[PDB]
RNA sequence: ACCUCGGAGCAGAACCCAACCUCCGAGCAGUACAUGCUAAGACUUCACCAGUCAAAGCGAACCUUUGAUCCA
RNA sequence: CCGAGCCUGGUGAUAGCUGGUUGUCCAAGAUGAAUCUUAGUUCAACUUUAAAUUUGCCCACAGAACCCAAAUCCCCUU
């Protein structure tokens, strides 16, 4: 570059040559001199020069605007509402295309987070990911994806491309562990059980039309055929697909990770998995 | 593989085979579907009504009568949906319209009525 | 960040396209972002000043500015107003042209 | 001993002078009593405010006033006029600007 | 004076609406449109809400 | 309000605002009209319809509410079936 | 004595204009019980709060002033 | 120095009240509503800065009420 040649010509760069980028350092304004002194920009007498003007929102005694408006339950229970980060099929296809999400293996929340396709904040009442139909008309990826919510159209697109989608619930603790497993493994605790959905969410995850992970698998072919009929595509028989085993793999309802069972301890330091053998512990972790 | 008391096999013992979850009327091959990215897109479904063997003959006749306004000069019924940004939903609407037309075939106008009545009242001259 | 997998056909269903090989012989080069996307970004200030920034430019940023002005004047009808940050190697154009500039840079093969 | 009388003005009067372009529903003039009468494509509210019923140009004209016969007091007032006399009033009209629609080619069946 | 009273639908619906009737006047029975039923039905005065 | 709390040193939220106003993420504040539940028997149907409406706030009112609430209340919330999901963003807005 | 709201003059002709200013009036009634629901576009008491008008549409039919929030 | 002692502490009490508020230089910059409120404050108006894009002021003709003047409003041009 010509800039480096200019450097070669110029004096040595040292700590005596350094200057901040112009425009990055505003001058400091302080109350000395004619223009900034005297009353120092505070006005003349009154509470505003004395520095004691009333609180924010006080209107001089008139009933404040923010108090004369009636209370309404706009934000009632806001902190207990479940939140689901949207994952559009556009974003999913983008991730698959750039190789940040491998469709050759089951796609769950862990894989999405590892590919950085979605950011989950369990502390902010994120209960997982919801599939979003946006980008359905251009989705051309065969994928086995596990999500928490799924729109009918998103399910239709996933299935038309020959893939499988299942809606799986996660309690806040299991969700935290799934999103960031490595910190959990460093906590040194046995992998906990995945709790069941709350009573209100039970019907959703037991319904086959949602591909609920607790729904009767006998009803899945009927629902898939119904979607294929409704949206005018021929349902591909995934059993014939050479990735049928992958498309079928589903973690157990009480399982957080695909190949790890509740109660196991992951010793990452020496690449081992300690498994309890006590009958009571095994019964607990299987229940 | 791990299995808990809530495993699917235990929950629904009747359906336990893996193939049970994946074991599979308008002919989509017979229909001709086109998409126009016209904001909502548009999906057009057109099919030759007369040669629609998948539709009964009386149903074809009743459709050709009731919906003659949607039939091209080539005798092909054309119908479109433009009510969604998703061509999936547009095509779904078109297919549902086809189904509704078949079902109904199986089983402002006030001023027009008045003016036609007046035409018939004026209809008095006989060669 | 993984290198994007080789695809048989481009553009990819999401629309992504790798930079052509060999690189174009233009006086300037626009390096892709670490995500392997074109570094063209919308920007907004004051709630009404809409700008588009071509950020990772190497070489003759002034040649790039001339090319951008030529490409955009017919769209606007007037020569677009721009700022060439020769230091940071960026080009800032008044108005939103992110999609058009992305398509144009793809055509040029960056 | 004189109380009250501190009521503020009602800010009434013409909101759209002649020639002003007016969209449907715009209030043209608010009056306490009928200073201006509704003309063509101009409606009247409960409170005798004039609003545009179509999108167009506001015009003010003077026209002969023939009240609704059910308006008994006005009819009597007319009954007391001499033969040549004709009452007049100021009327507000909206001259509609655009046509109410056009026929477009949709499909070349 | 007048009193605000709660006319309750005689159609069995939980629908009620408030009317104004003179205190000295007899209890009110009135035809009114019931949204749930979607039909005009009788409403009977149940209780006095307030005195106005 | 409290600009620096005595226990955390943080800025506090005026919960009276949270009990009354909905913030749309784009920067708009929605509210109910005052008196919408008061003495409806003496209000005309048009007035009742006007009062039953959800209404936006001024620029200065919105700025005041923004000052009186903290950044937690000004985040994207992806609720399941939020009735205001569509209203959380602006479209076709020129300046 | 007054404190809120409204009408007239001051303030003659878009709007707006004070007072211990000159006068007057009101804290509702009558009516019906679509005097319903929705909704373009507007007005606005110089802020906000509040207050007005309203096409189209749906539904029956074929109206002319007082006060917030919280709390119950 | 007692209509309620003195000292220390809370305490840097509080003060819508008075006083004070320190380099140079340039630039823009002036007269309603509510309020235990009129010695204050909040909103407006004005004002300053930065930004966007496109009309802004002046403005003739035409136009703006019956009852019972000076002027004003409105806007093609310029
Ligand atoms: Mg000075
Ligand atoms: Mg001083
Ligand atoms: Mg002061
Ligand atoms: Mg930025
Ligand atoms: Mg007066
Ligand atoms: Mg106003
Ligand atoms: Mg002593
Ligand atoms: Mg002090
Ligand atoms: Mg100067
Ligand atoms: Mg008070
Ligand atoms: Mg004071």
């Amino acid at each position: 570059a010509r800039a480096l040649d200019l450097l070669r010509g110029l004096p040595r760069v040292s700590l005596a040559n350094l200057k901040p980028n112009p425009g990055s350092k505003k001058p400091e304004r302080r109350p000395r001199g004619r223009r900034r002194g005297r009353k120092c920009g505070r006005g003349h007498k009154g509470e505003r020069q004395r520095g004691t003007r009333p609180r924010l929102g006080f209107e001089g005694g008139q009933t404040p605007f923010y108090i004369r408006i009636p209370k309404y339950g706009f934000n009632e229970g806001h902190s207990f509402r479940r939140q689901y980060k949207p994952l559009s099929l556009n974003r999913l296809q983008y991730l698959i295309d750039l190789g940040r999400v491998d469709p050759s293996q089951p796609i769950d929340l862990t894989q999405l987070v590892n590919g950085r396709g979605v950011t989950i904040q369990p502390l902010k009442r994120d209960y997982g990911v919801q599939l979003v139909e946006e980008g359905a008309d251009t989705f051309t990826a065969k994928v086995n994806i596990e999500v928490q919510l799924a729109s009918e159209l998103a399910i239709a697109a996933i299935e038309k491309n020959g893939g499988v989608v299942t809606t799986a619930f996660y309690d806040p603790r299991s969700l935290d562990i799934v999103c960031k497993p490595v910190p959990f493994f460093l906590r040194g605790q046995p992998i906990p059980k995945r709790m069941l959905p709350p009573e209100e969410l039970v019907p959703y995850y037991t319904d086959a039309k949602n591909r609920g992970y607790l729904a009767d698998p006998a009803k899945f072919p009927e629902a898939r055929l119904e979607l294929a009929r409704k949206y005018g595509y021929i349902l591909p028989d995934i059993t014939k697909d050479e990735l049928f085993k992958m498309l079928c793999t589903r973690k157990d309802p009480r399982q957080i990770f695909f190949g790890l069972a509740p109660g196991w301890v992951v010793n990452m330091a020496d690449k081992k998995i300690l498994k309890p053998t006590d009958e009571n512990l095994l019964k607990y972790y299987t229940s | 593989e791990f299995k808990s008391i809530y495993s699917l096999d235990k929950l629904y013992p009747e359906s336990q085979g893996s193939d049970t979850a994946w074991r599979v009327d308008i002919p989509l091959d017979r229909l001709t579907i086109s998409y126009c990215r016209s904001v909502n897109s548009k999906a057009e479904v057109r099919f030759h009504l007369a040669t629609a063997e998948w539709i009964a003959e009386p149903v074809r006749q009743k459709i050709a009568i009731t919906h003659k306004n949607k039939i091209n000069r080539l005798g092909e019924l054309i119908l479109t949906s433009e009510s969604s940004r998703y061509q999936f939903r547009n095509l779904a609407d078109c297919l549902q319209k086809i189904r509704d037309m078949i079902t109904e075939a199986s089983q402002k106008l006030h001023r027009i009525r008045i003016e036609n009545m007046n035409r018939e009242r004026l209809r008095q001259k006989r060669i | 960040i993984p290198d994007p997998p080789k695809h048989e056909h481009y553009p990819t269903p999401s629309g992504w396209q790798p930079p052509r090989d060999p690189p174009p012989n233009l006086p300037y080069f626009v390096r892709r972002s670490r995500m392997h996307n074109i570094p063209v970004y919308k920007d907004i200030t004051h709630g009404n000043r809409q700008m588009t920034v071509i950020r990772k430019v190497e070489g003759d940023i002034w040649a790039l500015q001339k090319d951008v002005e030529d490409f955009l004047s017919p769209l606007l009808g007037k020569t677009p107003v721009t700022q060439v940050n020769e230091v940071t190697g960026t080009l800032r154009i008044k108005g939103y042209f992110d999609q058009e500039l992305k398509a144009w840079l793809l055509e040029k093969g960056f | 001993k004189n109380l009250g009388g501190k009521s503020s003005g009602r800010r009434q009067g013409i909101k759209k002078m002649e020639g002003h372009y007016v969209h449907a529903g715009n209030i043209i003039a608010t009056q306490r009593h009928f200073r201006w009468h509704p003309g063509a494509h101009v409606g009247v509210g409960k409170n005798k405010c004039l609003y545009a019923l179509e999108e167009g140009i506001v015009r003010y004209t003077k026209e002969v006033y023939v009240p609704h016969p059910r308006n008994t007091e006005a009819v009597d007032l007319i009954t007391r006029l001499p033969k040549g006399a004709v009452l007049y009033k100021t009327f507000v009209h909206v001259v509609p600007a655009k046509p109410e629609g056009t026929f477009k080619l949709v499909a070349m069946l | 004076k007048n009193i605000l009273v709660r006319m309750v639908s005689e159609a069995g619906t939980g629908f009620c609406f408030n009317t104004k009737r003179n205190r000295l006047r007899e209890k009110l029975t009135l035809l009114h449109y019931d949204p749930v039923v979607k039909q005009r039905v009788l409403f009977v005065e149940k209780k006095k809400i307030r005195s106005l | 309000l409290t600009y620096f709390s005595a226990r955390k040193g943080k800025r506090k939220t005026v919960k009276a605002v949270i009990d009354r106003f909905l913030r749309l993420h784009c920067g708009l504040w929605v509210r109910r009209k005052a008196g919408y539940k008061k003495k409806l028997w003496k209000k005309t149907p048009a007035r009742k319809k006007r009062l039953r409406e959800f209404v936006f706030c001024n620029k200065t009112q919105s700025k005041l509410l923004d000052k009186m609430t903290t950044s937690f209340w000004k985040r994207r919330n992806w609720y399941v079936d939020d009735p205001y999901q569509k209203y959380h963003d602006r479209t076709n807005l020129k300046v």
